[PDB]
């Protein structure tokens, strides 16, 4: 994700 | 009284504003293009928040950035809701400052069944006269109500987590016994306005590119990956009452 990546 | 109170204010997040034109008229595609701004704002603040959590760094990666985007619209709905409560005694629906619903905004922004729903729990806040410190301990407990019937990762950290959040809101409490029937009959009503809710964003995105509304990149993505699953029945929320 690129909820993966900022978290 | 306990260090587990200190926290849930401290962290407590602030005021968050949309930026919305208050002075052009209300299009449906002004108003939902500030709402999915106000989701994406929101949801930062909601991350932010909840890696501050109490012992919330005892649960895998994946499972923290699952209960988070499963829970988002279902903690929005009830900070909202005491916003509205405290604010204007619910009047109105203070979604942010530059962001208040009036029936007219309600109607307009074509959400307003979901929108009667919401209102109806911010006077609940009310007629059960909930305290500032049992807003806080129930917004916590929020993001741990909703699981794949799959089960997370690690799902015992999660389930003792979970027990714990329980713990300090019957710690927070205590013919009183009939006070937690109703904070937990409480909690349990979140849950379908967010599945009203989930089904008309979701909606919404599908139609997005042909009415002209704004869906921000966390937006699009959380939405389309991870609405669905609640929406199919993959993923569920976890009721007090049956
Ligand atoms: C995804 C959709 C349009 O953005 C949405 O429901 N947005 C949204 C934004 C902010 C807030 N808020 O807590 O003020 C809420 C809601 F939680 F109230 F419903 C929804």
């Amino acid at each position: 994700s690129s909820f993966r990546d900022w978290y | 009284q306990p260090i587990f109170l200190n926290v849930l204010e401290a962290i407590e997040p602030g005021v968050v504003c949309a930026g919305h034109d208050n002075n052009q008229p209300d299009s449906f595609a002004a108003l939902l293009s500030s709402l999915n701004e106000l989701g994406e704002r929101q949801l930062v603040h909601v991350v932010k928040w909840a890696k501050a959590l109490p012992g919330f760094r005892n649960l895998h990666v994946d499972d923290q950035m699952a209960v988070i985007q499963y829970s988002w619209m279902g903690l929005m709905v009830f900070a909202m809701g005491w916003r509205s409560f405290t604010n204007v005694n619910s009047a109105m629906l203070y979604f942010a400052p530059d962001l208040v619903f009036n029936e007219y905004r309600m109607h307009k922004s074509r959400m307003y069944s979901q929108c009667v729903r919401m209102r109806h729990l911010s006077q609940e806040f009310g007629w059960l006269q909930i305290t500032p410190q049992e807003f806080l301990c129930m917004k916590a407990l929020l993001l741990f109500s909703i699981i794949p019937v799959d089960g997370l990762k690690n799902q015992k950290f999660f389930d003792e987590l979970r027990m714990n959040y329980i713990k300090e809101l019957d710690r927070i409490i205590a013919s009183c016994s009939r006070r937690f029937y109703q904070l937990t009959k409480l909690l349990d009503s979140v849950q379908p306005i967010a599945r009203e809710l989930h089904q008309f964003a979701f909606d919404l995105l599908i139609k997005s590119h042909m009415v002209s509304v704004d869906f921000p990149e966390m937006m699009a993505e959380i939405i389309s990956v991870q609405v669905p699953k609640i929406l199919s029945g993959k993923v569920k929320p976890i009721y007090f009452h049956t």
